[PDB]
């Protein structure tokens, strides 16, 4: 259990390092954001399973629904960015300076 | 109700299914050509040949 | 005619009636004339674990009725 | 004896290719109708197990039908080169054999022999659907009587 | 026997590749490898509903996330994990950092995190043996009855999500 | 058990890929490995940007999949004791989903742009 | 157990090969052909020769493709298509999952992931068109299909697959749930890409879709996976909706009745393939979100109300 | 009052799927309010044994809580065994 939970904390620290930098695309950053969705589901379900607090099983479906709904909002936000630009890149977005 | 039973049960698609069900129970129109050869004509022009008297 | 498709459909029916009958017969031969118990809940798994510990030869399927008691 | 085992494995590997060979949903001509007439249920492809797939990566034999013009020539060689390595070519009809009409035209490649190898020349303007169904029988016996694993063995 | 630790190291590898950020078409492949890993982790832990539910919701979301990668955010010459050599050197550096982290983590702590014959024994804490409801399905069934505000706020999130997405994409 | 069935399926399909690749003869060249598009080389690169035409109906496919994962515990929520508030909650959220799809149906974004 | 693995995995391959044979024969007799008569006694040795042609032909290694996804998509496609059979009930299953309906749903979407990775990493414009109409096809089918499986398992209270046959011991679920049954048969046609709802394999608007650049070998192994999915969801519709009479003393009689019913359902599947014309990716999405999703939301409404109106609350096991 | 009937029959003839869906939706809304078996579902979900209802201590006080399990006292199930 503490090896699994500390490696999930390492996976969140790695995906923090992933979404806290930008290589070429905003969409790989949004894939890192959905990696945070999956990592928080696995962490919440592992916590509820080993604590056996089955009354808090409404919480990880609420994690998935709210975080994947804001992920879907950002996916169509990238659709509107590529519609209003024609490009997609991180360096394209320097017009607000 | 006849139009609303044509839609939502798709009974004309069931009618097309019955059409194909009527055609699957037929002895088929194929011939087995290396053993059952084709219908032709006496005027069927084919390989060129020189005749003889 | 209509009886032309039915040889290939009949060997299709034989070769697809063979895995369900084969898995029922291999479950009967695995569990010794009995069928394999299904653990939908934890109570059935503890029931099968207690069945193994009552039989004592690390076996679920053999069981101690009133011949031991 | 090992040569008997090699020739029976050669017959077992050529029986599959002579039976379940998969042609091409081609076109181009008058001769496109007679490929559709070999698909038609009087003289039938699918009785032999001869199936019109559309993709060149999935095809096994190319039925070149009719005229092969100068614009159609890279559009025939590109397709044959993207056929995978058992590639057999039927040439339906006299315009794919040697240019039946339009031999002396400005824009017909004079037969399909100028571009790809053709393993069987089926003549006519109609090859009848039974006549190149005979042609698929003769290619079927040709790659029955070919010897691949035998000359793999004696080499 | 070491199923959850082997799967969690594979989750660390998959989230490391997603963190090292390829073309996001390949990132969807790496994240769905991590999704299959997490579904198998919850099904090996005892959540028979939650892993397959995240596999259904994640395969169905990530399908059209993958379609948006290959439509909108694509590139003529993309970067996989083996294309760019700084990404490949960072991949082997993260792999040797992970095994150096476990090689220092079985030695520094002197507690039961990693032991070569004593890991996996502290995984199942307590499930009831004679009890009948121990799977995760009935607890998330209870949000219809006890925790009704969760379903109120999730249905309002999806209703507002439909209206918000029509207003974004208009 | 199921891990061993998944791994023997891996071994069977990997054995089928190995017998598909290594046993047939193969010579490969540049025109053979040229990508197929109708018998000519492609006009642009094949990973050139698609302008997506089902984008808002794609996002409501995603959000409808979140709703059906919300609705997945309901076969065990039918066994609950507070069945009046269970059926009222199921009624109000299927009414929410039908009203959202009715809004999208009236706004006519089901058609592509 | 491995004997059961081999004797369940070999004759399902023989069964889907004979399903391709009776596809060619049943479409032939529909289309007034005779079907592949000349090889074998009546056709039996045709699909063994089709596998022995398509696996002794070579595949491509194209420049434009990505080679790792090129070799890792079809090994997935055969693994997931042969692994949906392991929670299927029969009399007694090879593996009894606790909740197997979600496994069927998720790994059936993962088959479309194998198709979708083929469509992108095949790297043609035709293959990218096939990948995005796979995306639009699953946009059409998936929410509808899971609402159907949810709204029928409001009558059988667990997600288990043996609970379906102990629910359907007395009557079939065709008779209480025929508005579920017609749209489920249509939605599983949309799942398994058959000729009304076959886009993404295409063959009449585009050239091949997901297997444009996929030559023999991996195209054959996709073909293996696709017809394994055809006989799979035929058997799944057969067990879930017209599930036969179940006798605990005689499981083999029920298995013979299930296989006569499954060959009737597979003949209905190929009969639908050779009876209807083909959809469009716009009209497919249009009526599966317009003429299906209000109707299956209302059927979800009515089967939510069905443990309240007639007071049939289903048991757990 | 003919306009609503003409619109209903026109939608019934043209696009009857939304008419059938709204009718089945309103039937599922109103049919628990009509049916008398709504109150039996909570009776079923209460009277199922699902855990152990534990014995209680006694000082000779309550007569309704029985001692033998086959006593006539307590909540019986003649509305479930016979019905
Ligand atoms: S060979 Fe004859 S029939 Fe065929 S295209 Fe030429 S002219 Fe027409």
């Amino acid at each position: 259990m503490p090896s699994t939970f500390f490696n999930l904390t390492m996976a969140f620290s790695l995906s923090l390092l992933g979404t806290l930098m930008f290589r070429s695309h905003l969409m790989s950053t949004l894939l890192c954001l959905e990696g945070m969705v999956l990592s928080l589901f696995i962490m919440t379900s592992v916590t509820s399973l080993n604590s056996n607090s089955m009354s808090s099983m409404p919480i990880p479906i609420t994690i998935l629904v709210f975080a994947a709904c804001e992920a879907a909002v950002g996916l169509a936000l990238l659709v509107k960015v590529s519609n209003t630009y024609g490009t997609d890149y991180v360096q394209n977005l320097n017009l607000l300076q | 109700t006849d139009n609303a039973a044509r839609i939502l049960m798709w009974t004309e698609l069931i009618r097309g299914l019955g059409m194909t069900l009527s055609y699957l129970f037929r002895e088929p129109a194929t011939i087995n050509y290396p053993f059952e050869k084709g219908p032709l004509s006496p005027r069927f022009r084919g390989e060129h040949a020189l005749r003889r008297y | 005619m209509w009886f032309e498709i039915l040889p290939g459909l009949a060997i299709m029916g034989v070769c697809l009636v063979i895995p369900g009958v084969s898995t029922a017969y291999i479950h009967k031969f695995t569990n010794g004339g009995k069928e394999k118990r299904v653990a939908r809940v934890q109570y059935q798994w503890y029931l099968m674990e207690r069945d193994r510990r009552i039989s004592g030869v690390n076996r679920y399927y053999v069981s101690k009725g009133l011949e031991n008691i | 004896r090992a040569e008997y085992v090699v020739t029976k494995l050669d017959d077992l590997i050529n029986w599959a290719r002579r039976s379940s060979l998969w042609p091409m949903t081609f076109g181009l001509a008058c001769c496109a109708v007679e490929m559709m007439h070999m698909a038609a249920p009087r003289y039938d492809m699918d009785r032999f197990g001869v199936v019109f797939r559309a993709s060149p990566r999935q095809a096994d034999v190319m039925i070149v039908a009719g005229t092969l013009t100068n614009k159609m020539a890279p559009a025939l060689r590109k397709v044959y080169d993207q056929m995978p390595e058992p590639r057999y070519v039927v040439s339906m009809g006299s315009c794919a054999n040697g240019g039946g009409y339009y031999h002396y035209s400005y824009s017909v490649v004079r037969g399909c022999d100028r571009i790809v190898p053709v393993d069987i020349y089926v003549p006519g303007c109609p090859p009848t659907a039974e006549a190149l169904l005979y042609g698929i029988l003769q290619l079927q016996r040709k790659i029955k009587r070919e010897q691949k694993l035998k000359i793999w063995y004696r080499r | 026997n070491n199923y959850i630790f082997v799967l969690s190291s594979l989750f660390l590898v998959g989230c490391l590749g997603l963190a090292l950020k390829p073309s996001p078409i390949y990132g969807g492949l790496g994240l769905i490898v991590s999704g299959f890993v997490g579904c198998l982790m919850v099904l090996g832990f005892g959540g028979s509903f939650l892993g397959l539910m995240v596999f259904l919701i994640y395969l169905g979301g990530m399908l059209v996330v993958f379609g948006y990668t290959t439509a909108m955010a694509t590139e003529e010459y993309p970067e996989t994990w083996g294309s760019n050599w700084l990404i490949l050197g960072f991949l082997v550096l993260g792999v040797i950092m992970e095994v150096f982290l476990i090689c220092v983590l079985n030695y520094y702590d002197e507690v039961g995190v990693i032991n070569l014959d004593g890991l996996g024994d502290w995984l199942m804490y307590e499930v009831d043996d004679v009890g009948v409801m121990l799977e995760g399905g009935i607890g998330v069934a209870a949000m219809y009855s006890c925790a009704t505000w969760m379903m109120v706020v999730a249905g309002w999130s999806l209703f507002a999500g439909i209206f918000i997405i029509i207003e974004i994409t208009r | 058990n199921l891990y061993t069935v998944i791994f023997i399926n891996i071994l069977l399909s990997l054995t089928l890929i190995l017998v598909a690749f290594w046993l047939p003869q193969m010579n490969l060249y540049s025109e053979k490995a040229n990508p197929y598009e109708c018998g000519f080389d492609p006009t642009s690169s094949a990973r050139l940007p698609f302008s997506m035409k089902f984008f808002l109906v794609a996002i409501t496919f995603l959000l409808f999949d979140l709703e059906i994962a919300l609705l997945l515990p309901l076969p065990w929520a039918i066994q609950t004791i507070k069945t009046s508030t269970m059926m009222i909650m199921a009624f109000i959220l299927v009414t929410i989903l039908s009203l959202g799809l009715a809004y999208e149906w009236t706004q006519k974004g089901l058609e592509w742009t | 157990f491995f004997i059961n693995i081999l004797t369940l995995l070999v004759p399902i391959l023989i069964a889907m090969a004979f399903l391709t044979l009776v596809e060619r024969k049943i479409l032939g007799y529909m289309q007034l052909r005779k079907g592949p008569n000349i090889v074998g006694p009546y056709g039996i040795l045709q699909p063994f020769a089709d596998a022995m042609k398509l696996f002794m032909k070579e595949p491509m290694r194209p420049l434009t493709t990505s080679m790792s996804l090129f070799i890792i998509a079809p090994t997935l496609s055969l693994t997931l298509a042969l692994s949906l059979w392991v929670p299927l009930p029969m009399p007694h299953p090879l593996i009894n999952l606790n909740l197997g309906i979600l496994f069927i749903l998720a790994t059936s979407s993962l088959s479309v992931y194998s198709i979708l990775w083929s469509g992108w990493a095949s790297n043609s414009k035709y293959s990218l068109f096939g990948a995005l109409r796979a995306v639009a096809q699953t946009i059409s089918y998936e929410v509808t299909m899971a609402i159907i499986l949810l709204s029928v398992l409001l009558m059988n209270g667990s997600y288990s697959l043996q609970t379906l046959i102990t629910t359907q011991e007395h009557m079939w679920l065709l008779l209480p749930a025929w508005p579920m049954a017609m749209m489920w048969f249509i939605s599983t046609l949309a799942e398994t890409n058959r000729a009304p709802f076959d886009l993404t394999e295409g063959e009449s608007e585009l050239v091949s879709g997901f297997n444009v650049e996929y030559a023999a070998g991996p195209f054959a192994l996709f073909f293996m996976a696709e017809y394994t999915n055809i006989i799979l969801m035929n058997a799944l519709t057969t067990i879930i909706f017209l599930g036969p009479l179940y006798y605990i003393n005689l499981p083999e009689l029920y298995s013979t009745n299930f296989m006569m019913e499954a060959l009737l359902l597979s003949s209905t599947f190929l009969w639908i393939r050779a009876s209807y014309p083909r959809f469009r990716y716009d009209q497919l999405m249009h009526l599966l979100w317009k003429n299906f999703l209000p109707l299956t939301l209302a059927l979800c409404m009515w089967h939510i109300s069905l443990p309240i109106f007639t007071a049939g609350v289903p048991p757990y096991m | 009052a003919g306009r609503i009937s003409a619109f209903l029959k026109n939608a019934w003839a043209k696009e009857p799927v939304l008419v059938v869906s709204f009718s089945v939706w309103g039937l599922a809304i109103i049919m628990p309010m009509i049916s008398p078996y709504t109150k039996y579902a909570s009776m079923i979900n209460k009277a199922t044994p699902y855990n152990y209802p534990v014995p209680v201590r006694d000082d000779g006080n309550m007569p309704d809580v029985p001692s033998h399990p086959q006593d006539p006292l307590g909540p019986s199930l003649d509305w479930l065994k016979n019905l």
